[PDB]
RNA sequence: GACGGAGCCAGCGAGUACAACCUUGGCCGAGAGGUCUGGGUAAUCUUGUGAAACUCCGUCGUGCUGGGGAUAGAGCAUUGUAAUUAUUGCUCUUCAACGAGGAAUUCCUAGUAAGCGCAAGUCAUCAGCUUGCGUUGAUUACGUCCCUGCCCUUUGUACACACC
RNA sequence: GACGGAAGGGCACCACCAGGAGUGGAGCCUGCGGCUUAAUUUGACUCAACACGGGGAAACUCACCAGGUCCAGACACAAUAA
């Protein structure tokens, strides 16, 4: 790059930033869920976190090479300079995107809100955290849009006990 | 393909231009993001920008 | 070589740094003599110690203060902070507790920081408002 | 009264040199003319000069209508019918003493000028 | 510093080009009463006649204020160059000018017919009584005439 | 869009050389990297090319994302002809 | 075979302060080991990035602003040290975050 | 107080690549700003940002007067393909309203109020703007519910679009 | 629950006392509203609109007005067609 120490690791954020929106957008079937960002001075290591692995896999090694080509292509990295690793998360119920990503899947197929949220907090019980709420804003199948709340166990709001110890995602979904 | 179809767009709102959504208010050009606000918002979290103070 | 103390001054932001060593009877400021300063008025402030203590107490002193930071009247402080602070390590080196303890009692007839460094550090200006605690202007209607 | 345009007289500018008049003109002006010479206003200079050809040389040519408010005018021109574009309008002026090195748009006023209140 | 008292020989109210000339302000600001003549510009005539400043207006005696008269209206022969005078460079003789009392006035006044002649913006905006420096006059100059 | 058609081609062959295209939504620009044409003639092209499935697509940060199926690729193929065993990237040859 | 000394400044960059401290450690541990001449980790003026912007996306509201900061920690590393088993050496042990930045000269 | 000199002291920043940044030092010009050079894609260089306000020696001296600098002229540069409807800047001259501000009402209880700058954001060029620093640094409270709200408790409601 | 020119008990310098500092006065500066105009694009109207839309816009911006181009109408099927 060359330029300033500072200005470096704005950009790197940046891309890192990038990246995410790009595996959000791409990634919905696939199940994604995080994205790390390793520097090595020869190699770049990005490591992809998803449940349906297989998928992101593609067939031998489909989906994955083409998403490392399209990375090169895209903020200028020559031929095999870039890598991915797709690698499973060990509790699927707690990685916020994720079970954002499945309620939105359980939406689109045509479910009840009210019970595919249940299911959800249910899903987040069993994997083990100290309580989860659930915000669903909008119309519930009414013309006057309302909010709705799907809370379990305890929460809190203020602080650095906010950070780490909580996952946050908003998904937006569009119907009819 | 048209020689006559762009003036010069070399500053202003031109060249200085989103790295988002396509627009020109509110453009944070301070080392050389150039995220709208708006975006920035709800992204600077995952750039590495913080509420500290 | 013969040993000597480092003192330091603090007000606001204004940092002064003493040299306090055995010799003749120098009193400078960067490098020029108390008898300068600058506002003329406030040469009493940094004179101040020297006259509490007794001016005798230099006649086998060596004083240098490198000051940077702060407007004038915080820099002058800082210095005469230094000066006592100086005093007082020159004191713990190489006099008695006794002096010690007189020293301080003469200093803190006044306490105008000398031996104690302020507290007292400028709040940050918040938004919606010009200064730290004043608001804008409200303008209803 | 006669006109003197910056000491030089009124009959010797009507055929002279754009350069001298640079030099002898306001800064501004001759900034303009540094920025900017090749294919800058096109041909407009052409253009009037057609005109001048085609009128009966003691009466005014026809309308040249310009866009090009921000044009300068040279000593070249002068008695020449440039309709000054303001948005919508057409805007006919005549030029003789020194609008030379003003520019074109000072004498087509753009905003329609007032009525207001009537009181 | 002067000790000298000073006898009858200062007369106070002057009548210099035409424009009354109050008493007892200090030369270069006793000039300054005068239209077309400004403070440094003053100061700068008075240096050149070599008068001191730290003087009163009646103190002066004719010669100098001659001297100062012929520094103000022939200024360019007197080493003062563009950078100094009223209308500079000018657009009527090409030589630079600096104006004085009932002069620039009437400048202005030229210039302003030959603006109204010309149909510019700045003299119609002149014609009508209006601010021209790019001023909005949503709230700019209701004092009127 | 009609684009001179030897442009297409070659922009077709890149493609196909590649199995990634890319070019933002800066319209209007002088030429796109790697492929020396118009950018707004390629960007239609692979429009076409989606619109019956074939390749992919996705807004994000106005670039363009586009990958084809296997399907997709067979049909690019027949378009330029082109002899049997000519490989994008999807078919695997490096290590990792 | 080569033996030769460089005299070699190595800069750190993070946005990650205890990363930064683990590879400071590695970077200690390394120098302890193969016995080599250094400067003790020498910390920086820590430029925090603010970017000062309304709250609001619309404006229409109260005057809210939020300065969204970001700390960066420099920290570098003086080696006056061989050639290529130092590179070999100024090469490994990667945290996730902290770049590590090695120059030139010999 | 203003106007001259001359003392002299700051902290946040920000700043170059696949472009035309912050700019030092030496000569031009009386300013602005040019110009050959280098330093600096950063604790290093700009920058100790030698910042103002202040500090000392003067000059002026109760005067809409050297207070005020709006409005006007005219000219020299600069940014830009493009400055007219002064972009801005600098030199000039032009010197109005304005003698501490009615009823009204905002803001503030300690490094705070105010004065004073600076940098950043916007930015090609422009700050009277915001956002952050830092110099200078007071006066008066440490309380009450009277006005303006708020909180709960009780109370009365012919009010729940809930006293609008 | 709200509300009370109700009652207790507490609070607050967007409440007041004891005081600052002013604005409201003057000119300018910017933003409104109102009028005008081909257009003066608009959204804000008690704090919680009015130096607010990062809104210090010469083109750009951009939305407005007057004009002049351009297809960026995928694809499907019909017709045209060397
Ligand atoms: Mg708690
Ligand atoms: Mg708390
Ligand atoms: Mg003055
Ligand atoms: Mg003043
Ligand atoms: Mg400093
Ligand atoms: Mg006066
Ligand atoms: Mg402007
Ligand atoms: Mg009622
Ligand atoms: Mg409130
Ligand atoms: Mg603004």
């Amino acid at each position: 790059a060359i330029i300033s120490k500072k200005r470096k690791l704005v950009a790197d954020g940046v891309f890192y930033a990038e990246l995410n929106e790009f595996f959000t957008r791409e990634l919905a079937e696939e199940g994604y869920s995080g994205v790390e960002v390793r520097v090595t001075p020869t190699k770049t290591e990005i490591i992809i976190r998803a449940t349906k692995v297989q998928d992101v896999v593609g067939e031998n090694g489909r989906r994955i090479n083409e998403l490392t080509l399209l990375i090169e292509k895209r903020f200028k990295y020559k031929r095999g300079t870039i890598a991915l690793y797709a690698e499973r998360v060990h509790d699927r119920g707690l990685s916020a995107v994720a079970q954002a990503e499945s309620m939105k899947f359980k939406l689109l197929n045509g479910l009840a809100i009210r019970r595919a949220a249940y299911g959800v907090v249910r899903y987040v019980m069993e994997s083990g955290a100290k309580g989860c709420e659930v915000v669903i804003s909008g119309k519930l199948r009414a013309a006057r849009a309302k909010s709705m709340k799907f809370a379990d166990g305890f929460l809190i709001h203020s602080g650095q006990p906010v950070n780490d110890f909580i996952e946050t995602a908003t998904r937006h979904v569009l119907l009819r | 393909e048209n020689v006559w179809y762009s003036h010069p767009r070399k500053f202003g709102k031109g060249s200085r231009q989103c790295r988002i959504s396509g627009s020109h208010s509110g453009l944070i050009r301070k080392y050389g993001l150039n995220i709208d606000r708006q975006s920035f918002r709800e992204k600077a979290n995952d750039i590495g920008f913080y509420k500290y103070r | 070589t013969v040993p000597s103390v480092q003192t330091f001054g603090k007000k606001k932001s204004a940092t002064a740094v003493a040299h306090v060593k055995a010799g003749k009877g120098l009193i400078k400021v960067n490098g020029s003599p108390i008898t300068l300063v600058q506002p003329e008025i406030l040469r009493f402030k940094v004179y101040e110690p020297l006259l509490l203590v007794g001016l005798d107490k230099f006649a086998n002193i060596d004083i240098r203060v490198k000051v940077t930071g702060g407007g004038h009247v915080s820099q002058v402080y800082a210095i005469r902070q230094a000066i006592a602070k100086g005093l007082v390590a020159y004191h713990q080196k190489f006099v008695d507790e006794q002096s010690k303890n007189e020293l301080k009692k003469a200093f803190t007839s006044y306490d105008r920081t000398l031996l104690i460094a302020d507290s007292r550090r400028p709040e940050p200006k918040k938004f919606g408002g010009r200064g730290a605690r004043s608001r804008f202007q409200k303008s209803y209607r | 009264k006669t006109y003197s345009y910056k000491g030089v007289d009124l009959e010797k500018l009507l055929e002279m040199p754009t350069e001298d008049f640079v030099k002898l003109a306001p800064a501004r002006v001759r900034r303009k003319f540094a920025r900017g010479l090749s294919e800058k206003p096109a041909g407009l200079m052409k253009k009037l000069r057609a005109a001048k050809l085609s009128a009966p040389e003691n009466e005014k040519p026809a309308v040249v209508r310009t866009h090009l408010r921000n044009m300068i005018i040279v000593p070249e021109m002068i008695g020449s019918v440039v309709g000054v574009y303001n948005g919508k309008v057409f805007n006919q002026v005549e030029i003789r003493p020194e609008m030379v090195g003003h520019y074109l748009g000072e004498f087509s006023i753009t905003y329609t000028p007032v009525r207001h209140g009537r009181a | 510093s002067l000790v000298v008292q000073e006898q009858g020989s200062f007369q106070h109210i002057l009548r210099l080009l035409n424009t009354n000339v109050d008493g007892n302000i200090n030369v270069v600001y006793a000039l300054t009463t005068i239209r077309g003549v400004g403070r440094r510009y003053a100061n700068l005539v008075c240096k050149k006649a070599d008068v001191d400043l730290h003087k009163r207006a009646g103190e002066l005696t004719q010669e100098e204020l001659e001297r100062i008269v012929q520094i103000m209206q022939n200024p360019t022969h007197y080493k003062i160059p563009a950078w100094f005078l009223n209308r500079q460079k000018d657009v009527n003789d090409g030589k630079d000018y600096h104006s004085l009392a009932n002069n620039l006035e009437s400048k202005l006044r030229d210039d302003l017919e030959r603006l109204k002649k010309i149909r510019s913006h700045r003299g119609i905006r002149h014609f009508w009584g209006l601010r021209v420096r790019g001023q909005h006059t949503k709230t700019t100059g209701r004092r009127r005439a | 869009m009609l684009i001179p058609k030897e442009d297409r081609k070659k922009i077709y062959q890149h493609l196909f050389q590649e199995g990634v295209l890319v070019a933002k939504k800066d319209f209007n620009q002088p030429k796109h990297e790697e492929i020396d044409t118009k950018n707004l003639f390629v960007i239609k092209a692979l429009q076409s090319l989606t619109s019956k499935g074939f390749v992919k697509t996705q807004f994000s940060w106005q670039y363009y994302y586009y990958t084809l199926t296997e399907e997709g690729v067979v049909y690019l193929r027949e378009y330029l002809n082109l002899p049997e065993h000519i490989f994008p990237a999807t078919y695997l040859a490096g290590q990792s | 075979q080569e033996v030769v000394i460089h005299k070699i400044r190595i800069n750190l960059t993070s946005t990650k302060v205890k990363q930064l401290e683990n590879v400071s450690a590695n970077i200690i541990k390394n120098a302890e080991t193969f016995k080599l001449v250094k400067k003790g980790p020498v910390r920086l003026p820590t430029k925090v990035l603010k970017i000062s912007t309304r709250k609001t996306p619309n404006g229409e509201g109260s005057k809210t602003w939020d300065t969204y900061e970001m700390r960066i920690h420099k920290r570098y590393i003086d080696l006056e040290a061989p050639a290529h088993i130092v590179k070999r050496i100024t090469q490994i042990t990667i945290e996730p975050g902290v770049d590590v930045e090695v120059i030139i000269a010999a």
